[PDB]
RNA sequence: AUAUACCGCCAUCUUCAGCAAACCCUAAAAAGGUAUUAAAGUAAGCAAAAGAAUCAAACAUAAAAACGUUAGGUCAAGGUGUAGCCA
């Protein structure tokens, strides 16, 4: 099973005629959806990397 | 007034730790009705037991 | 235990010079990087006259002996901020300079800020940089001016903050808020190259110190 | 300027669901229909009839449900069936709902002549899309 | 008709009429109510008793079925509703204590609390906040006309030597304390006390047009100054001062002026590293004893300082007009209360 | 009766680019805060933008358009505050 198969699964069993298609259902792997959080710049001690 | 707001507060000759109260301790006065808002009923009643 | 971290940091400031900083530099040394040439008598501050050791012919000759002592304070001062592992900013906007003084910072292993400096970067860190944002300990300006020869913004606003500015301060400049004056030659290469290499072999001598001091008095511990 | 159906902006402090932040011309694109029958559709009838029976249907859970109504109601039409989904805050005790939802079915039954269901998911408190 | 009838949000939002051209025109006025408040699901008018809605579903192991009380005890559930309605109704109205400042109506000398909290849980409790002028300014917009701001002067202190101001303006009285709280313990001075209850020397200076004249005095003199000077020092921790203003009343100036003067003073031992010698003190209560209050710290010197025959002193005549036997104002020295 | 108590639903500037919140700076601040070979401004929200619609593509047209201004329009869509009529 593979994220194609996966978003055709999505679209049968919830069926959104929603023009814009990031407001669809959605099951996602959640690398594509949540945002790359910048790492903390600086350590324990305080000093910048 | 301080005094007559609490009437357990009594001003006597013998009860002196409120004595010292109304009076200063740098300059042994009596402070004047004014300064601590007693009436003057009770500043005289406290000049009398101070002395 | 806590006798040895006491000893660590406490030892160092029973000594005049703990790091023997008065090697690296010589009168002679700062005479021959043009450390003593400053700008007209016209463009003369009146807070830099104590340090001015005369008018050559319409240039200010900034005193060596004047520099020198200078030199050697601010030099030990900022080698006991790099021993107790605070952090140090070097602070310039001459553009000349400007790869020069980045690079320097790299290889002592601390910061550099050459580029435009933003309104409330030391007095609105927090908002800036994030809530936990350790600002510096110590600023160090190899210029003390900007580009429109005006003082650089982070003079006043590191007093404002209560931080330690060490600034190469020419003739023209305003030393009056400086904590560690170093009166000399801004704008020669070779004046600036100097001044970037004490730093540097400085700050990178009191970082081994610490290293060797932690390992003797670690391994009395055990032994 | 609109004002039809827009939830306007504060200072950052209103909670708004995502039913309301949306104005009306984000319907179809943003956000679906809350009442689905075949009523509207091209050559079909009955639309005054379903579209009073929903005016009437949301009035009802509302005094029924009083104060324990997360969003809107979503009323679905199959058949002769009518299905109401409702989001309910978990205010009441338990067994109140078993009553509410016994009493509101029977009652909506012999009103409209349809069998007529309650689904209720219980939310802890309102969701909020955004603060605006 | 039933459907004509609109919900409680809609019907409070029109009669409230809090939204419009009256807000802006500056229009007691009616209050929201909630109806709902003390209405319980599934009760009614009728007082049927409905099984697992308004009353037990079991009661003592028997299964209830539907009833309906009686009118008496309707009639009770009724009016013990109303009481209940009274009782929060009345809670409203209770107003309880404040204290005033220098006036009743005025915000000046006010106590709002101590600055917010730092960045890493610094806590400022040990911080008082006094309100030393509160302003409504105005600035002149196309769009609004007349804009109105509230400009905020404050202050703060520790009571033990540490204290600052801050201005802070905002459009909302509630967000100038904020901004001014705030920001005032960003600027604290420490202000050097004699003893910890006087300044270490008389103090005259002008700030701008503001001329203050403050006088070292003894223990149990008490504050005899200005109520802003009164409410600073307090602040700062001084409790035996006299204080004279005059020329421009302006409250920033006077606060500005203040902390420079308390801030720029010369304690004892300061004096005596300058000069090398003894600080010596004479108090006629003890006699001819003398007190010795600070030491040089490096070398004494030996040189005496040179006492001239006839000092060349700038003096104030307020100062020795009152010496030289002139009558003072009949508002001088009079009896107030302690400060 | 009062749109000069309001909700609701709109007009106009307007397809204008701003609005407001939290901060920071000023030899005091009523307010102001930009310079890119950069000189005190910063980082989030709303609007614009993007996206969606006119069933390939683009462009275009629609739609969208914040805070305010005109006590702008509407008590006669409906509802409603206050006052008024109840043979
Ligand atoms: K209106
Ligand atoms: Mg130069
Ligand atoms: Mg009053
Ligand atoms: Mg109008
Ligand atoms: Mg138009
Ligand atoms: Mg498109
Ligand atoms: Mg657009
Ligand atoms: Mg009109
Ligand atoms: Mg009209």
């Amino acid at each position: 099973f593979a994220e194609e198969d996966i978003d055709r699964a999505i679209a049968y069993l919830f069926p959104s005629g929603l023009f814009e298609k990031r407001a669809r259902p959605m099951m996602k792997h959640p690398e594509h959806i949540f945002p790359k959080q910048r790492a903390t710049q600086w350590g324990e001690d305080g000093r910048p990397f | 007034c301080p005094i007559c707001r609490d009437h357990k507060l009594h001003v006597d000759f013998r009860n002196v730790k409120l004595l010292e109260q109304f009076v200063c301790a740098h300059t042994g006065i009596i402070f004047h009705a004014p300064y601590t808002g007693v009436c003057m009923k009770q500043h005289k009643k406290l000049t009398q037991a101070i002395q | 235990g806590d006798d040895f971290q006491s000893r660590i940091l406490d030892t160092p400031l029973q000594h005049s010079d703990f790091f023997n900083v008065k090697e690296l530099f010589s009168v002679k040394s700062l005479f021959e990087a043009r450390v003593h040439l400053g700008h007209k008598a016209g463009c003369r501050h009146r807070f830099m006259e104590p340090y001015i050791f005369g008018n050559r012919l319409g240039q200010d000759i900034i005193d060596l002996d004047q520099t020198a002592l200078n030199l050697q304070l601010a030099l030990n001062f900022t080698a006991h901020v790099a021993y107790r592992k605070g952090i140090i900013l070097f602070v310039s906007r001459n553009r000349q300079f400007s790869h020069l003084i980045e690079t320097t910072a790299q290889a002592c292993g601390e910061y550099a800020h050459t580029r435009y400096f933003k309104g409330g970067l030391l007095t609105n860190a927090q908002l800036l940089f994030g809530p936990s944002v350790r600002l510096p300990d110590l600023i160090i300006f190899l210029h003390t001016l900007n580009n429109v020869f005006e003082p650089h913004v982070a003079v006043r606003d590191a007093a404002k903050m209560n931080i330690p500015t060490v600034g190469i301060v020419d003739t023209n400049c305003n030393p009056c808020l400086i904590t560690y004056p170093i009166p000399g030659n801004d704008d020669s290469p070779q004046a600036i190259q100097l001044f970037c290499k004490l730093f540097r072999t400085t700050i990178n001598r009191a970082k081994e110190k610490r290293r060797q001091m932690e390992a003797l008095h670690r391994l009395q511990s055990p032994k | 300027k609109n004002r039809a159906a827009r939830v306007r902006v504060a200072k950052g402090n209103k909670p708004v669901s995502y039913e309301e932040a949306h104005a009306p011309h984000y319907i179809a694109h943003r956000k679906g229909w809350l009442s689905l029958h075949t009523g509207n559709l091209d050559g079909e009838d009955h639309a005054a009839e379903r579209t009073l029976e929903d005016v009437f249907l949301r009035k009802f859970m509302m005094g029924t449900f009083p104060g324990c109504l997360a969003d809107q109601i979503v009323l679905k039409r199959r058949a002769n069936q009518v299905d109401i989904c409702a989001l309910v805050l978990r205010q009441l005790p338990a067994h109140k709902f078993y009553f509410l939802v016994g009493y509101s079915e029977t009652l909506l039954s012999h009103f409209y002549k349809c069998p007529v269901r309650l689904h209720l998911q219980t939310v802890p408190s309102k969701v909020v899309y955004k603060y605006i | 008709s039933f459907f004509t009838k609109l919900t409680a949000e809609e019907l409070w939002k029109g009669a409230l009429a809090e939204t419009g051209a009256g807000a802006r025109k500056g229009r007691k006025k009616k209050k929201r109510k909630d109806l709902n408040r003390g209405q319980i699901i599934g009760e009614g008018r009728s007082g049927f008793l409905w099984p697992g809605l308004n009353v037990p579903l079991i009661k003592s192991g028997v299964v209830q079925n539907i009833g309906q009380r009686s009118k008496e005890e309707q009639q009770k559930v009724e009016a013990t509703m109303v009481e209940q309605r009274e009782e929060w109704d009345r809670k409203r109205k209770i107003k309880v204590k404040r204290e005033r400042g220098w006036s009743g109506n005025t915000w000046g000398g006010v106590s709002i609390g101590p600055p917010d909290p730092g960045p890493n849980g610094e806590t400022y409790e040990d911080f008082d906040t006094r309100i030393l002028e509160v302003r409504n300014v105005f600035n002149m917009t196309a769009k609004e006309g007349r804009k109105k701001s509230v400009r905020v002067l404050v202050a703060v202190g520790n009571g033990n030597g540490a204290a600052g101001f801050a201005i802070g303006k905002a459009a909302d009285r509630g967000d100038a304390f904020r901004k001014a709280k705030n920001r005032a313990i960003h600027y604290l001075h420490y202000i050097e006390r004699y003893e910890g209850h006087t300044i270490f020397h008389d103090i005259s200076l002008r700030f701008k047009r503001t001329q203050i004249r403050m006088k070292k005095q003894p223990r149990g003199y008490g504050l005899r100054c200005h109520r802003a000077i009164i409410t600073i020092c307090r602040l700062i921790g001084i409790k035996d001062m006299y204080a004279r203003v005059t020329g421009s009343m302006n409250m920033l100036n006077l606060t500005r002026g203040l902390f420079h003067g308390l801030a720029r003073q010369e304690t004892h031992q300061h004096l005596a590293d300058k000069k090398g010698l003894h600080v010596v003190e004479f108090r006629e209560e003890c006699g001819p004893l003398p007190i010795v209050v600070a030491s040089p710290h490096g070398a004494l010197s030996k040189e005496p300082e040179p006492e001239p025959e006839v000092p060349d002193t700038k003096l104030d005549w307020q100062d020795v007009k009152a010496m030289q036997g002139l009558k003072r104002s009949v508002w001088f020295n009079l009896k107030r209360p302690a400060t």
